[PDB]
DNA sequence: ATCGATCGATCGATTTTTTTTTTTTT
DNA sequence: TCGATCGATCGAT
């Protein structure tokens, strides 16, 4: 789908690899194969086949995938002595962050976050109960935020992801669906997107319009690694381990003067709760921030890259391994904060609370704060999460709600 | 048959039911550690402790259940779906589905086509699987008018009778409700009682048993003591045999036996109290757009009292009973003198 | 061969029953002798019997039954054969019965044929008749085709050799349609038992037959006890293969006991009419002669209940005779009319009818906003399964000669209810929109649930503003006799003592004056009279209604006087006699009255 | 020497299904 | 590639 005529379709062939290369290949490796070209006898009924047609199938012995597989992906991220050199040779966190999509400026903490939804690394079996470490939030307000931009950019960036939209795909398009097999015609089942993205996250755009019956279906994987499905509706089982990156537009309006949540906007509300972070996107005029953007993105079309002379924003590459060596820590928690960690919720749920009918303040919120500190301390790598670490998740989501006040 | 115990265990069964306390521990017991609003769980042990059995094998009158229905209504916040998806990790006969989860066809007569005969049939329901069990229910107020037609049909004759195109049929269905309504908003509005909040009719809202009003705990103080007590629950990853003794699985028995072998009777208790009081307790004709108190009270209340008669398996009634459910009942019966 | 001591035993089974079978007494040749006109080849046998006298032929029969089962139509034979001047057209249908064991569908394995274990479940997707002409005359094509052989075997095979001859054996001769065998059977599912109630797994389905006489006395919707008479039944499959083959699984019954769905009309054993529609003369003699019958029969079906005392008197109405008339092809004339409640919430508006539906039969209640708009009209359907678009049925319907009363009278929309407005008096119904030009009857009385307004009394504007609706419905109901709630300790107090001799439990309820299976019958009876109007209250009820509306002259006329002599017609068939007197009217008078009045301001 | 049974070379006969776009009614 | 067709052939009689 690089290659493909201009206005043509994307065709295909099949393959047989055989002799000692079987499972030379998984759905989504960009594969170089070498073999030879052969012809193929269906034999059978004489008229339709025995044509003198030749549908043709191929052959090949050796199977070097050059791109996403075991060659150009190492650790086939943990491998300790190549990247040291790098690893003292700096010591930054924005370094990390702004280097996320670096071609625009604006919605700094918005990256930083979304940084932590690709590592996560929370994971452990407490009491039997297993607990979900994917961070899932939405994005709400689009008179013009480049909502997409994120969501194609990061789906490139992060390894194993997908994208969608509202009337791009049926609920079977999501979920599982059916079709004859070739290797033995069994009939099998194969998903969707979110069938698919689990151990990453699956990204999904407008989502209001998505569907009706949908909220439900998204409603599920709040209770995580739980895909149940009707289609032959006997137990549709399937553990989908997926985070979820939201984003929808408000309808006609943003936040009239006299609306509110659930009233300007015409979501599920209860779907609105299962959320960790909700984001709401809104720019009003700034007399002076327009020029600068204007400044920023034009620098994006005279060339083709943005940062200049004041950081050394990090080549992607070797972002992919720096992400990957953060998530095998696994700290401990804090008790010497444990009794001010429930004061911080304390002060959370009060100075939302002085107000009679503010916009809803969770009883979740203690099980989310401690989600986010942990994966926020994986790329400190050493177990030593601290008083100030969960100094930016306060203001994070003292910030992600009272975005109306001024 | 294949749960019948042994004598054994009755020593630590009756050893449980001989203290007054019981009423509390294992109200206390049911959840793991959550220390509020244990007020109701000691009416919910009237459920699990599932009823009375007034039979009808004497004159085929009136069918007359101890017909037991009582539900809970609040905020999201409270954790009703949680809770009550640990419930299911309690009741034997758990089913679970909810407000918008399946409506009433999506309830009854999953009629369709199957591969297997290849050929189309008459086919199943889903309460009537639940027979004399429960169904925990949630987000109440989502479901279609079609349904929510159907449970009048349940809730006040008990039965059920289908008919399509393919068969007719009168089947056997009935079993005690639980469920977890919410409003159309995050919160009760003040000033605006449960009598018009909720979408139901003018006297249809009173008609369950009583709801058991619930909502936030309205306190910043209540917050310390379960973000400490609550987190170092995970931070230990084990439990402790205090005072109220969990027992394993030998509570579970007291829970089992008591269904079979008792036949709660009434000899003078519990009907005389509000039999003398039914002046004032029937002025009930003032009120402009109102509900009240009506005539069918009792027949509820004489099913809570050989409900917590059952409790202490005290065979003839108990006139204790009586007490607490007259506190039952105006717990939550003038949340609207307004 | 096997099946020889089968042969002797039921033999001397014959032998024994062909002297008595019980106390000198046979039971097992009468429906032979009512067999012996028509000659329709069933007799049914308890197996009980087989444990009496015969001495355990059970698992002489229970296992190899398949094998010894056409042993016995030759046993058959031989009996009728004793007697009457025979001919071999003798056949075996079979009703087994009498069985102790009674298992499920799940103790099933390839060790369970040739046995008779019984079973239940429920009837579903049920299939037609289905002839098979199983036999016929079949050989080489010379001269020598009358071939009475067993061609009736399951997979069926033209192909046989010959009798006489040494001719062909590929070449067949053509069929018999005209001197051989036929018989009839149908077919359906059954489901997992609701009597037998597992979680898990599907309501796995079973196949089963019917034979002949058993066909077409099952009905969806009933629960059985059945024969166990499991069979070999003659892709994915693909174990290994013989020969000198994939098989599914199937069953087949030869017995039914269709229960929980019977109760039989009305036939002290005495003379009279007919054989047993009132045998009870001894005491329905006395039944239609007291004088204080009219109470003794209104406090006869209400002992657990306490209220007014004039609906008490009146609802009989509903379930008591009409006309039944012999007269011309003007129209249909009509025997039976509504009835109305209202009330304040809840004095007992619904016990009055949730055990009147159990009190009668054909009657069956319940309400239609259980389900959707398809009360009236069957389910609206418009996906293919036969022909697209399938709605003959209903639930108003199904109470044909019998009624199905509603509750919340007032909240139903306007459709069923609109059809109602027509569906009570020229009670033939019809639609458009899916209709082979729909042409249907309904034919019954009714019972109204209605509501108030606000859920009060309040005597502040007229009834027919007391409940704001559209209006002429409220004339054809006929009488309305509304239920009030008031404020007073003694009725009350009377109640809970009621309660007292509910629970109390011996001695839970108020001594009676008259059983109601005696009732009931004498009700029964009171119709098949054909009733007689000679009366000069025949001749002067043109005052009567004069006079009534001389008291209207300050709604309105004659659908009111129709029901006038109904109602009294109905109150002279309560005196289990025809030819009407000018008494009834006077009663049919005042209960008007009290109607109109009760409806008056 | 006549005739029936079995073998075997000779002949001709079978192999099309899952979505969509209008349509009536709730 | 499967099936009956028909003609030929080998012991009996
Ligand atoms: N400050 C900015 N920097 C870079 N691109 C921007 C900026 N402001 C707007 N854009 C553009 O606005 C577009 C927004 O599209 P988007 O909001 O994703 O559509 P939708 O509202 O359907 O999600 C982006 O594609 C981007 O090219
Ligand atoms: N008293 C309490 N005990 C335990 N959990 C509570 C309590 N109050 C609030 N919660 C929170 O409520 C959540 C469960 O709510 P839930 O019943 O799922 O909401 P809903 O039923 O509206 O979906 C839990 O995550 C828990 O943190
Ligand atoms: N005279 C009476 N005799 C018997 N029961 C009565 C009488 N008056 C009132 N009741 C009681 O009033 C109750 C009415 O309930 P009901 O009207 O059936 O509820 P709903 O209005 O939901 O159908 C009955 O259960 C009955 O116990």
């Amino acid at each position: 789908s690089d290659q493909v005529p201009v206005g043509h379709i994307p065709r295909s062939m099949t393959i047989m690899c055989r002799g000692e290369v079987t499972r030379m290949a998984q759905p989504g490796d960009h594969i170089v194969v070498s073999g030879v070209f052969l012809p193929l006898m269906r034999t059978g009924f004489a008229q339709m086949i025995q044509g003198l047609l030749s549908e043709t199938f191929l052959q090949a012995h050796r199977i070097i995938c050059i791109n996403k597989n075991d060659e150009i992906s190492d650790k086939d991220a943990e491998l300790t002595p190549e990247e040291l050199e790098e690893l003292a040779q700096d010591d930054f966190y924005e370094r990390l962050a702004t280097s996320l999509a670096p071609e625009i400026y604006g919605h700094l903490d918005v990256k930083k976050a979304l940084l932590l939804l690709l590592v996560g690394g929370v994971d452990k079996r407490p009491d039997g109960m297993k607990i979900r470490g994917n961070i899932n939030i939405c994005l709400m307000g689009d008179p013009g935020v480049a909502k997409s931009q994120l969501l194609g950019y990061i789906s490139r960036l992060a390894v194993r992801s997908q994208y969608t939209t509202g009337r791009g795909s049926s609920g079977v398009g999501l979920t599982a669906a059916v079709m004859k097999d070739p290797l033995t015609g069994e009939m099998t089942l194969e998903g969707g997107a979110l069938v698919l993205a689990d151990q990453g996250v699956c990204c999904i755009d407008e989502f209001d319009k998505m569907a009706d019956q949908d909220r439900t279906a998204i409603h599920e994987v709040m209770e995580q690694q739980t895909i149940s499905i009707a289609k032959a509706g006997i137990m549709t089982t399937l553990n989908a381990r997926v985070s979820i990156l939201a984003a929808a537009n408000p309808a006609f309006g943003r936040y009239n003067p006299r609306r509110t949540v659930e009233q300007n906007i015409q979501l599920p509300a209860a779907l609105l709760s299962r959320f960790d972070l909700l984001w709401l996107i809104q720019d009003k005029p700034d007399r002076d921030n327009d020029l600068r953007l204007a400044k920023h993105i034009t620098y994006v079309h005279s060339h083709s890259k943005q940062p200049p002379t004041r950081v050394k924003a990090l080549d992607m590459n070797l972002m992919r391994r720096y992400i990957n060596l953060c998530k095998r820590k696994n700290p401990t928690i804090p008790d010497e904060l444990t009794d001010y960690i429930v004061g911080a919720y304390v002060e959370l749920r009060r100075e939302a609370r002085n107000q009679k009918d503010m916009t809803f303040t969770s009883a979740r919120n203690l099980l989310g704060i401690l989600r986010l500190s942990t994966a926020l301390a994986r790329l400190r790598l050493s177990d030593s999460v601290e008083k100030d670490d969960v100094a930016e998740a306060l203001r994070l989501l003292e910030m992600s709600k009272d975005s109306l006040n001024q | 048959k294949d749960h019948i115990f042994p004598p054994e265990r009755v020593e630590l069964l009756q050893l449980l039911a001989k203290k007054p306390d019981i009423y509390d521990r294992l109200a206390r017991a049911i959840a793991p550690s959550i220390y509020e609003n244990d007020d109701i769980k000691k009416g919910i042990l009237l459920q699990l402790f599932g009823g009375t059995k007034k039979k009808h094998a004497t004159l085929g009158r009136q069918n007359f259940r101890s017909e037991i229905h009582l539900l809970l209504c609040g905020d999201p916040g409270t954790s009703k779906s949680q809770m009550l998806q640990y419930v299911f990790n309690l009741v034997p006969r758990s089913q679970y589905t909810s407000g918008r989860g399946s409506s009433a066809v999506g309830l009854t007569a999953y009629v369709t086509k199957d591969p297997e005969t290849r050929q189309l049939v008459l086919q199943t329901g889903a309460l009537v699987l639940a027979d004399n069990g429960v169904c925990c229910i949630d987000e109440f107020d989502k479901m279609n008018d079609s349904t929510r037609s159907v449970l009048h049909e349940v809730m006040e004759q008990q039965t059920l009778s289908i008919a399509k195109a393919g068969i007719i049929c009168q089947l056997n269905a009935r079993t005690s409700i639980l469920a977890a309504a919410n409003p159309a908003e995050s919160q009760w509005n003040k000033r605006k009682n449960i009598i018009d909040n909720v979408q139901l009719p003018h006297t249809l809202l009173s008609r369950f048993d009583l709801i058991f009003l619930v909502l936030d705990p309205q306190d910043e103080i209540f917050d310390k003591r379960l973000a400490s007590h609550l987190v170092s629950l995970y931070y230990v990853t084990r439990h402790e045999e205090e005072d109220t003794m969990f027992d394993m699985s030998v509570l579970r028995d007291y829970i089992a036996y008591a269904r079979e072998h008792l036949s709660p009777t009434l000899s003078d208790e519990a009907q005389q109290r509000l039999i003398q009081a039914y002046v004032d307790m029937r002025k009930v004709g003032a009120g402009r757009g109102q509900i009240s108190a009506y005539p069918r009270q009792l027949e509820s209340l004489i099913r809570l009292s050989e409900a917590h008669a059952k409790v202490r398996l005290s065979n003839q009634v108990e006139l204790l009973d009586v007490e607490e459910a007259w506190r039952l009942h105006r717990e939550a019966l003038k949340q609207s003198a307004t | 061969v096997k099946d020889e001591v089968g042969i002797r035993a039921q033999k001397l089974f014959q032998d024994f029953l062909e002297e008595f079978k019980e106390d000198g007494e046979i039971k097992y040749t009468r429906p032979a002798a009512s067999l012996e006109s028509p000659d329709r080849c069933t007799l049914e046998v308890s197996f009980e019997d087989v444990e009496k006298y015969d001495q355990n032929l059970a698992t002489a029969i229970i296992e190899e039954y398949y094998h010894i089962y056409p042993f016995l139509c030759q046993s058959v034979s031989n009996y009728v054969k004793d007697r009457i001047g025979l001919k071999t057209q003798k056949d075996c249908y079979v009703a087994f019965t009498e069985v102790p064991t009674r298992h499920k569908v799940r103790d099933l394995t390839t060790s369970k044929i040739g046995t008779l274990i019984r079973i239940s479940g429920q009837v579903v997707r049920t299939h037609p008749v289905h002839p098979e002409l199983v036999s016929g005359v079949f050989m080489c094509l010379d001269c020598q085709t009358e071939i009475r052989n067993v061609e009736q075997q399951f997979k069926f095979t033209n192909p046989t050799i010959c009798r006489n001859p040494v001719c062909s054996n590929r070449k067949r001769f053509m069929l018999d349609v005209e001197k051989s065998l036929f018989l009839d059977f149908q077919k359906i599912r059954i489901q997992e038992t609701q009597a037998e109630l597992p979680r898990g797994c599907i309501p796995r389905a079973v196949e089963i037959i019917l034979r002949s006489e058993l066909v077409e006395t099952v009905q969806a919707g009933d629960r059985y006890d059945f024969t166990g008479t499991l069979i070999v039944v003659p892709l994915a499959g693909v174990g290994t293969r013989a020969e000198n083959l994939n098989y599914r699984m199937a069953f087949l019954a030869c017995s039914v006991q269709a229960t929980t769905a019977r109760f039989g009309g009305t036939d002290t054993a005495e003379d009279m009419k007919k054989q047993m529609t009132d045998a009870e003369w001894h005491k329905i003699y006395e039944m239609s002669k007291d004088r204080n019958l009219y109470q003794n029969l209104i406090s006869s079906l209400f002992p657990s209940i306490y209220g007014n005392d004039e609906v008490k008197r009146g609802i009989l109405l509903q379930q008591f005779g009409g006309v039944a008339k012999t007269t011309t092809e003007k129209t249909s004339l009509r025997g039976d009319i509504n009835v109305c409640i209202v009330g304040d919430p809840s004095t007992a508006k619904s016990q009055f009818l949730k055990q009147v539906s159990d009190f009668s039969p054909r009657a069956i209640y319940t309400s239609g906003k259980a389900s959707s708009a398809a009360g009236l009209t069957a389910a609206v359907v418009r996906d293919e399964e036969s022909f697209d678009f399938v709605i003959e049925a209903g639930a108003l319907m199904l109470a044909d000669n019998g009624i199905c009363c509603i509750d919340e009278f007032d909240k139903m929309d306007q459709r069923d209810q609109v059809a109602i407005h027509e569906a009570m008096e020229q009670q033939t119904i019809s639609i458009a929109r899916a209709g082979v030009r729909a042409t249907l009857n309904a034919r019954t009385s009714i019972l109204a649930a209605a509501n108030p307004i606000n859920g009060r009394y309040d005597r502040s504007k007229s009834l027919q503003q007391n409940i704001q609706l559209s209006a002429p419905i409220m004339s054809r109901f006929d009488l309305f006799f509304i239920l009030v709630d008031e404020c007073n300790e003694v009725v009350d107090y009377a109640i809970a003592r009621k309660i007292v001799d509910l629970h109390s439990n011996i001695e839970e309820s108020v001594e009676r004056a008259y059983t109601r299976e005696e009732v009931l019958r004498y009700v029964t009876f009171a119709r098949q009279f054909k009733p007689v109007i000679s009366q000069e209250a025949g001749h002067m009820l043109v005052e009567n209604y004069g006079h009534l509306r001389q008291r209207d002259t300050g709604r309105i006329t004659v659908r009111q006087l129709e029901s006038m002599i109904r109602l009294s017609e109905a109150m002279a068939k309560l005196e289990c006699s025809n030819r009407v007197l000018e008494r009834h009217v006077k009663e049919a008078f005042r209960l008007l009255n009290k109607s109109i009045i009760r409806v008056e301001q």
